[PDB]
């Protein structure tokens, strides 16, 4: 399952 | 893999554009743009149209599940409700977009934990008496997942205790708060 925080999508 | 490979999403989310018109019947105006399961292919999407604030009154944004349709008549929507925000008119130019950009890594994040797949999608609203942003959950007698989505929401969002929320079933609508957060 594939998570992602707030940081880690707008880093990306 | 770690040097190439996309950063994949868990769900196929669609974004969805509904047009002002009126002439025209709402299900011409309900236009599909673009599917994505990816961090880098949802950036491509986002990066290159329009922000909420600049677009025409009476018009939507939506990003739901891929296989649910923005309408609460579809299978996954039509016992459920929404997590409902409403923006007075001087929150367009301050809080309107920073807010649907919040929503929207909400979902695709999955940020809702345990209870991610009873989450729909998101719908923008651009109105000239007050903009709204809902998120849409699948069922709305599921009194602990509704509760935990709508936490999440208001401390995503930053909204202080303060502030309270509320969240409609469709039917009550389509027919005041079954909760509030």
């Amino acid at each position: 399952k594939k998570r992602y925080s707030r940081l880690q999508l707008l880093l990306l | 893999p770690e040097h190439y490979i996309k950063h994949p999403l868990q769900n196929r989310w669609a974004l969805w554009f509904f047009k002002n018109d009126k002439s025209k019947t709402w299900q011409a105006n309900l236009r599909l743009i673009s599917k994505f399961d990816t961090v880098e292919d949802f950036w491509a999407l986002y990066n290159h149209i329009q922000l909420s604030s600049n677009l025409m009154p009476g018009c939507d944004y939506s990003l739901f599940k891929d296989g649910i349709e923005p309408m609460w008549e579809d299978e996954k929507n039509k016992r459920g409700g929404r997590w409902l925000i409403t923006l007075n008119k001087q929150q367009r130019r301050s809080d309107l977009d920073r807010f649907w950009l919040e929503t929207l890594l909400c979902l695709i994040g999955e940020s809702f934990d345990d209870y991610s797949d009873d989450v729909c999608g998101a719908v923008v609203n651009v109105r000239a008496k007050g903009d709204k942003i809902a998120i849409w959950t699948t069922e709305c007698e599921n009194r602990e997942a509704v509760t935990h989505i709508g936490r999440v929401y208001k401390e995503r969002l930053g909204l202080p205790p303060k502030i309270v929320i509320g969240y409609q079933s469709h039917a009550d609508t389509a027919t005041k708060n079954r909760f509030v957060v």
